[PDB]
Parts: C-alpha cells; structure tokens; sequence
RNA sequence: AGCGAG
C-alpha cells in the first residue's frame, strides 16, 4: 500500500524537491499492523487461566 | 570551487556542509560523488562534480547578494493577479527556482499580507518554510547563527 | 480549466454525500484541514500530535480541535457481527 | 524510470516503556522502527539517503 | 475468536 501511494504521488512531485522523508508515508504500514494486532482472528487474546 | 570544509549552499535544503569524494565508479567511470550533509534533515546527497552546477549547488553568497536582500526587502510597489490561485501557482514556483532573490521577495510579501489582515494555513505553511531556509541562509551568509539571523530577519523587515 | 471544475464537483459531493450525518462544507472543510495537519505533523513529531500542536497549526481554540474531531466521528453499524452470531444491534 | 527508491538496513531502537509499565498504562509494548531508504535520480545522478 | 453440554 505504501509502495502504491508512493508511485501515485511521484508523478505530482517536483524533481529535485524530494527526499524519501517526504516521499514516503508510512500510515500504511502502521495501520495494516494495528489491524491486525486487534482484530486478526489468529491475534487472539491470551489464554491465562 | 568544491573545497573540503566548505559551508556549501545546496537547493531546496540551504545550507549544506561538504564532507568528502568518492570515486563510486559506474559504467567504468571513477564518477566524482562528492557528499553533502545537511542539519535540517539529517541526509547525505552525493553529487558530481561535473553537473554539480547544473542541480543548482551554489557557495555561500557574499555580502553583495546580503545588501541586495535588504534592498529588496525595501522595494514597494508590488501587485499580484486577483485571483488567489495564480499569486499562489507563482510564489510556489518562485520559491522551487530557489533563486535567494525571489524567495525573499515572496517571503517579504506573503509575511507583510498576513501580518496585514491575516489569510490562511497554507500560505502559513508557505510562510515558514521560506522563512526557514532564508533564515539559514542569511546565518550562514553572515555566520551570524540561526537565533541572531531570525532577530536580524525580524528587525530588517521592520523597516 | 474542466479540470477544476470537475475536482470541485467531485470534492463537494464527497463532502455531502459521504457520511451517514451530513456535516456541512465548511465544517467539512476544516475536520479535512485538521486530519492532513495531524498527519504531517505525525509524519514529523512521530507521535501523534496533541491537541496543542494541531491548535497551533490551524489558528483556532484547541477546544475547538476537540469539536471539530468530535463532529467528525463516523456512525457505526449495529449490525456487525461482533464475534468477528451476534450482530451489535441485539 | 528516471528515479528509483529503495529501503535497506533495518533497526530497531529500544523498547517504548518496560514490560509491566507498558500492561499497566494500556501502552502497546512496542519498539520504533527505522529503515534507511535511499532516493536516486537515475537521470541527473542524486543521491538522498 | 477461543470455550462448555448434548
Ligand atoms: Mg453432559
């Protein structure tokens, strides 16, 4: 996905004005984690009798 | 022209101190990369020496371009096209040329309106980056520091 | 010249018809606002930027940070299954 | 193809908050992560990493 | 999702 969004948004980046700081975005990537941390059926709530 | 140690100006990061060279041969060709670091971002970029000058790399300006700075920060008489969109397309162009002179004067411009009346977020934005890279600039241009180029920006725009 | 209008066009609808409560344009407009500041300034401080950082950012009373993300609280479906049999609504 | 990006040298810094602090406080136990990319401009011949 | 009775 942030591989995707990247791609999209280099044709709308000026050349030369561009570092990967600003060039990536890593929303993504956090958000695809925290998604399945919660919520993942094989992420499941820890059994402590 | 490129010396070790030397407080380079690289565009759109300001300043931008040189490290060394490299020989990083490619295709067969010792191509000369020589690396640059800059404070506001943390990065390296390795440039040739070659078309350094084609990228935009420039030295640290003299006191010429210092006095101009000052000149045309008091040059009145500036008009713009009605609609916002086009003084915003051309400040923004005005600011990538990195051309110390054009992002003065749109600094200067945008900062006299806003403190005027007051406008927006993204002229804000706008605003401080240009205010930013001019304010390293001008420390550099003069070693004046980056706290007394701010005050030295804030006493000259006064006028 | 069509492409502005037509990114107008389809800006407004998003704006109207999106959300199940309809929050007008303007407010519309500024939650917009306060999601990219939140972002930038989170692709910059990290950490999510607090309250402070955003009202900084957009020149308004930080309550009004927290309005502005209160309006902007999406409904949800009372007909999730919520085990991952059971739907939210019974 | 007149510029590529590319990731490399994984790293992690030390954990957020301890173990028991982190269950206490309702704070993910997490560590930050940081890869360095790197930005060629296959044209002009940039370097931004 | 794990779990109980049949
Ligand atoms: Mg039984």
């Amino acid at each position: 996905r942030m591989e995707r969004v990247v791609r999209e948004r280099m044709t709308t980046q000026d050349v030369e004005a561009i570092t990967p700081q600003t060039l990536i975005n890593i929303r993504p990537v956090v958000a695809a984690i925290k998604e399945f941390f919660g919520t993942s059926q094989l992420s499941q709530f820890m059994d402590q009798n | 022209i490129f010396k070790v140690g030397d407080t380079v100006v690289y565009p759109h990061h300001g300043a931008a101190l040189v490290e060394a060279i490299e020989t990083r041969t490619i295709k067969g060709e010792q191509k000369e990369y020589l690396v640059l670091k800059v404070a506001q971002g943390d990065l390296t970029v390795r440039v040739p020496a070659e078309n350094a000058e084609y990228v935009g790399v420039r030295d640290v300006v003299g006191q010429e371009g210092l006095d101009k700075v000052f000149q045309v920060l008091r040059a009145p008489h500036t008009e713009e096209p009605t609609n916002w969109s086009r003084r915003y397309k051309a400040n923004l162009e005005k600011l990538a040329s990195g051309d110390v002179n054009k992002v003065a004067e749109v600094v200067r411009d945008l900062w006299r309106r806003d403190q005027e009346r007051g406008l927006s977020a993204g002229e804000k934005r706008m605003l401080a980056k240009a205010r930013q890279i001019l304010v390293g600039e001008l420390a550099l241009a003069e070693s004046t520091d980056d706290a007394k180029a701010e005050t030295i920006l804030d006493e000259v725009l006064a006028a | 010249y069509a492409t502005w209008w037509i990114r107008q066009a389809i800006t407004r609808a998003m704006a109207d018809q999106a959300r199940t409560i309809r929050i007008p344009v303007h407010m519309v407009e500024v939650i917009n606002k306060l999601g990219r500041i939140q972002r930038e300034l989170l692709q910059d401080l990290g950490r999510e930027p607090t309250p402070e950082e955003l009202a900084k950012e957009m020149d308004i009373t930080p309550e009004k940070v927290l309005e502005i993300q209160q309006y902007a609280r999406e409904p949800i479906s009372l007909d999730q299954t919520i085990g991952d049999d059971s739907q939210l609504g019974d | 193809g007149s510029m590529s990006l590319s990731f490399s040298d994984p790293r992690f810094d030390d954990v957020k908050a301890p173990v028991d602090e982190c269950k206490d406080k309702d704070m993910t136990y997490a560590a930050p992560l940081f890869v360095t990319a790197e930005f060629i401009n296959n044209n002009t011949g940039e370097i931004k990493s």
